RNA sequence: AUUCCGGUUGAUCCUGCCGGAGGCCACUGCUAUGGGGGUCCGACUAAGCCAUGCGAGUCAAGGGGGCGUCCCUUCUGGGACGCCACCGGCGGACGGCUCAGUAACACGUCGGUAACCUACCCUCGGGAGGGGGAUAACCCCGGGAAACUGGGGCUAAUCCCCCAUAGGCCUGGGGUACUGGAAGGUCCCCAGGCCGAAAGGGAGCCGUAAGGCUCCGCCCGAGGAUGGGCCGGCGGCCGAUUAGGUAGUUGGUGGGGUAACGGCCCACCAAGCCGAAGAUCGGUACGGGCCGUGAGAGCGGGAGCCCGGAGAUGGACACUGAGACACGGGUCCAGGCCCUACGGGGCGCAGCAGGCGCGAAACCUCCGCAAUGCGGGAAACCGCGACGGGGGGACCCCCAGUGCCGUGCCUCUGGCACGGCUUUUCCGGAGUGUAAAAAGCUCCGGGAAUAAGGGCUGGGCAAGGCCGGUGGCAGCCGCCGCGGUAAUACCGGCGGCCCGAGUGGUGGCCACUAUUAUUGGGCCUAAAGCGGCCGUAGCCGGGCCCGUAAGUCCCUGGCGAAAUCCCACGGCUCAACCGUGGG
């Protein structure tokens, strides 16, 4: 799906894990629903700003739902501004 | 370049003769239409102005190239039957 | 979305009785209405081009047909969509060739060479018989052809009988009745292209067709439909049917 | 027009939804009320396939036959009875089942005036 | 209702990573110098299809069954995978190596036309080998027994010259 | 391959689900050297809206004219030769596109129409007699911004009309001549009526003329053939937190209408008809051949190719024709647009390219009628965005490359140095190929030159106890589980393991799952025996004898289109693909 980033937030890893997982709130262009999308990568969060166009994709988890120690998040960002998030974090491309 | 006449048939409804032949040649360029027609006419005693080579087709990794030609009885019949494109390709009409 | 008659025929949908390549192209000639059925017919174009290889293109075949070089049943046929059916005589006088159209053992139509003397005889199975205006009896043959006789000769003809006609003069030569011991040729069905002698005939209630049992030369007995049993002789076939 | 297609209710009392538009071949024509008059009136109708029908709207003469094939052309006066409709007898409309009286007595119609454009009847003994 | 879809002619292993299967396949690849695992799986599925046909025909009765049995045996004998006096039971004894040995590359190497399997493969790819007059450039082609003795250098290829340095090197073996 | 492995505990054995491991389809990150074959490429959301181009024409051998060349006789006018438009005939109802609607005789199969229509085509038996009238084109004059359109005169036909005879239909009375399993059928003889044909037109060759031969033609009757209409038996989804539904409703009598039978409709007579074996109502959906998966039973889908059905912005109507209530014909309403000189006048790509919008999601505003086929023509032949050819695309499948050999060295699953060889592929040329090109195929010249990436590295699962950075933070993690200052688990380097022109991520289906259990699951303690009994439909039912054969089994005819599936042979180099036979 495609959406627009509204704000950047963080969530707490579940017990016994401890850590801050950085996600974004995305409003889908299809019907305007607001969802939470996790940003994979060591420094993926800084590559996403508000009002940015992003593409979100399901997060691999049981029953096609949440994954790992971050329930409540079902989607992850793949492309930001029509550029691959993995490529941006790895450094082969510059954010337009 | 050796031409072997595999088959010859006499079409009487269309006053022509259909010739199927094979050109055997060791490594060499595919024979040209002019050379093929000249050799075929000389060998089979045909009228030069009444023979049209339908095709000379070569195959993958082969030294034998197949060939199909037709020799008519009448120039008028040849013009009436054969399409314009084949005659132009064989160079019977100046275009 | 359908509003009227079809004018086209896809190759994949063509009848199974044709020796045609169903995947080389998309369209096939749609036979015009004519003597025989769709299943037991083939356009003259395929006979001229594919079966005999006298022409390489439909244009050449049409030119040759228009030149009046092909005779079917003794009459020159020019349209390339004319149906050609079983027990038909195809004549090429220019090459002096004569063929009889017959079914194969697998139901496909084939051309069987015949003699020049035999080329003038056409068998016709009396599909139906009725009376028309006046006191005349009309006979309807398997190929849709019609003949007329007088009321006096009413008993000389019956359904399923065979008539040998001299073409193109359209003259009666002989009448082969349908009875025990009559040589017959199967025209369609599982036992197509088989021949033998009549042994027994069975009737059934309602509109169920009659059933006929035929004994072949080797002595085997098989069954088929009376309408499918084509009489082509009395003791020995009068038409070469191998 | 006068559609003569399938009914929209199943025999069980259900409801049927049309899956297609009305077709031309399924259309009928207005009834032909043959009326007794002082002069015959007929019209020609082009029907399905280019065929033709002769429709009789006003009938004056009738062909009456009496038990022996002897037919007579006799003028129609009035319609006595018509079981097809309870009002046709009073409205003087001829129908295939109508009973009329002509110069030579009572007769019963045996043809369909709206389909063949002729009034044929048999004398009543 | 859907139309035909062309299918793959090889089957991948049920589990990508099995120690014994990986070792065996690696040995076969190294021995026969195949480009990748899909060729080996193609030959493996050819063997599997032959075995499945034999198994199905063993427990079948009918004129068509006898015809298919005879055709299978004749086809295998023609390919050269079975002796002339073979029986349907002998089909199940076939091995992957039997099929691998019938490849044009393997036969070219065996006939002494190339020092090594890689050289034979390059010769086949570049068109220095002719089978029954025709030039085949498919290293995976299965040579038929009837034409196994007609394989030789192309009459126009330089290798056909006995004085060629490469030909002398190959003959020096 | 008819299969397992990881996870409840301090440790063990169960039930149970979750996750790995395989195949297929749709999007998508990184990456990319080639060639062939195929039924692939705006179906999922919008059957939403469209600029411009094209997608249906043909006939001079049906007719009268205009223009131009020539031979001319010679003011006249005759004849060839072409071009143009008009009347006239046929076609435009096929093909092409889409899956909205539809739970229905829409579709599949088997039968019926003895209850019905059909131009084109085939066969047989018959006919073509006598008259009459407009008008197109052209000429004069216009009108109207356009789109369109008025008045006057002069003409021909295979144009139209009338008369005549054959022929068609209805009904009444008689004989039984024919096909059928069976005649409201067909045939014959009388009687009353209605309706009611044609083009001896055209062309060529002879013949002084007359006349003749041939080719394409016209009308009627009986049959076919082709395409359909209508009808019947059987078969194929979910919901009872939907139990009652129906009133032309079910049947009858008498009629109307239809091309045809029918409550299809009408006038009267009755109370019928459907339903827990699920009516009615609601949800979803074009049906089938088939496809995906599985060892099979089975489960799931049913867009691309074929057959059948519907639609042409949403509805409703009619005219011409054999065939339409008609995608590129017509009328009205609703909805959205365009031109206007303000009076007025036009349009609807779910046709091929192309554009906007919608979106995660899908291409050129290209060349030819050369092959297949359709319409027209007597024919040559003309037209066809059907089809055929090419262009763009990681659509599917098949075959290959990114070198090889000998010697020597080395930290030897490989790398390096030296000396040789090949040109698959790339680059430049000649032929062949093509409707013309291009691609392919044969050959000549240069040369290892032009060509490897993606994930993973703690187990499940092949691969590191190596070095640097961070020190419950960054982060990873399908599951288990790692990270809090010695991290084999995070980031990076160096090594390695899997596949390889591919390799990863996400959603969906099948197996995994004997967690849907007919094959083949469970219910004392883990999910689950109604608190208990009586009993209606259904299901399951003691022994022997006789009879029928409905189920059942065996044999034999008519069917179940083709493509798709399996086997053998043959043709493209083998293969993919196609053809011939069997299944």
């Amino acid at each position: 799906a495609r959406g627009i980033v509204l704000e950047k937030i963080a969530v707490e890893a579940k017990q016994p894990n401890s850590g801050m997982r950085k996600a974004v709130r995305v409003q889908l262009i299809k019907n305007g629903k607001v969802v939470t999308a996790f940003c994979p990568g060591d420094g993926a969060i800084k590559f996403i700003d508000e009002h940015d166009e992003v593409i979100i994709e399901g997060i691999g988890g049981p029953k096609g739902g949440s994954m790992g120690d971050i329930p409540g998040i079902r989607y992850k960002v793949v492309k930001v501004n029509r550029v691959s998030l993995k490529e941006l974090v790895k450094g082969r491309k510059e954010k337009p | 370049m050796e031409i072997r006449i595999k088959e010859i048939k006499e079409n009487k409804l269309i006053g022509r003769k259909e010739i199927y032949f094979e050109i055997y040649h060791p490594g060499e360029p595919t024979p040209s239409r002019k050379d093929v027609k000249g050799k075929l006419v000389a060998m089979l005693d045909l009228n030069p102005e009444t023979t049209v080579i339908q095709y000379i087709r070569s195959y993958f990794g082969s030294y034998i190239s197949k060939g199909y030609a037709k020799a008519y009885d009448s120039k008028e019949r040849m013009l009436y039957i054969e399409p314009e494109y084949i005659l132009i390709r064989d160079g019977l009409i100046e275009k | 979305a359908r509003k009227g008659p079809k004018r086209h025929l896809k190759r994949l949908a063509a009848p199974t009785s044709w020796y045609i390549e169903r995947k080389a192209y998309k369209w096939a000639v749609r036979p015009r209405p004519g003597p025989h059925n769709m299943r037991t017919s083939i356009p003259l174009l395929y006979i001229v081009r594919d079966y005999l290889g006298y022409a390489k293109t439909a244009r050449e075949a049409r030119k040759i047909l228009n030149e009046g070089k092909f005779l079917v049943d003794g009459r020159v046929r020019k349209d390339y969509k004319f149906p050609v059916g079983i027990m038909d005589v195809v004549s090429i006088p220019e090459t002096g060739e004569h063929y009889r159209v017959l079914p194969n053992r697998i139901g496909k139509l084939i051309l069987h060479p015949i003699s020049e003397d035999e080329a003038f005889i056409k068998p016709l199975r009396i599909r139906n018989k009725r009376m028309i205006k006046g006191a005349r009896v009309q006979l309807n043959f398997h190929d849709g052809t019609n003949h007329i006789v007088s009321i006096a000769e009413k008993d000389n003809y019956f359904t399923s009988y065979t008539v040998l006609m001299k073409v193109p003069e359209r003259e009666i030569l002989e009448v082969l009745p349908f009875e025990k011991g009559a040589y017959v040729f199967v025209t369609q069905g599982k036992n197509v292209a088989r021949k033998g002698r009549i042994v027994e005939i069975k009737r059934f209630p309602m509109g169920w067709p009659d059933v006929v049992t035929i004994e072949d030369e080797e002595g085997e007995l098989f069954d088929t439909l009376k309408e499918y049993a084509f009489v082509v002789g009395t003791d020995k076939p009068k038409i070469s049917l191998p | 027009a006068i559609w003569q297609g399938r009914s929209l209710k199943k025999p069980s009392g259900g409801r049927i939804v049309l899956a297609r538009k009305k077709r031309k071949r399924e259309l009928g024509r207005e009834p032909s009320n043959t009326r007794v008059a002082e002069q015959d009136k007929r019209k020609i109708i082009r029907t399905y396939g280019g065929n033709r029908k002769v429709r009789l709207t006003a009938a004056a003469y009738a062909n009456v036959f009496d038990k022996s094939g002897k037919g007579r052309k006799v003028r129609i006066i009035r319609v006595i009875e018509n079981p097809a409709n309870r009002q046709f007898a009073r409205r003087n409309i001829i129908t295939k089942g109508a009973i009329i009286e002509t110069e030579i007595g009572k007769a019963k119609v045996t043809s369909r005036p709206g389909q063949d454009g002729v009034v044929n009847a048999i004398l009543l003994e | 209702g859907d139309p035909k879809r062309q299918r793959k002619k090889y089957e991948t292993p049920p589990h990508p990573w099995i120690k014994e299967r990986l070792d065996r396949e690696r040995v076969l690849m190294d021995k026969y110098e195949l480009k990748n695992k899909k060729e080996l799986w193609k030959h493996e599925t050819q063997l599997k299809n032959f075995r499945r046909r034999a198994r199905r025909l063993l427990a079948a009765r009918g004129k068509q069954a006898e015809i298919e049995r005879e055709q299978l045996l004749a086809r295998l004998k023609r390919l050269g995978l079975l002796p002339e006096d073979a029986v349907l039971d002998d089909v199940l004894s076939l091995t992957i190596e039997d099929i691998l040995e019938r490849r044009l590359q393997t036969i070219v190497y065996k006939k002494g036309l190339a020092r090594t399997m890689r050289q034979a493969r390059q010769l086949i790819v570049h068109g220095h080998i002719e089978v029954n007059g025709q030039i085949i450039r498919s290293p995976s082609y299965l040579v038929l027994k009837e034409e196994e003795d007609t394989i030789t250098y192309a009459r126009t290829s330089p290798f056909a010259n006995p004085q060629h340095p490469e030909r002398m090197m190959i003959e020096k073996a």
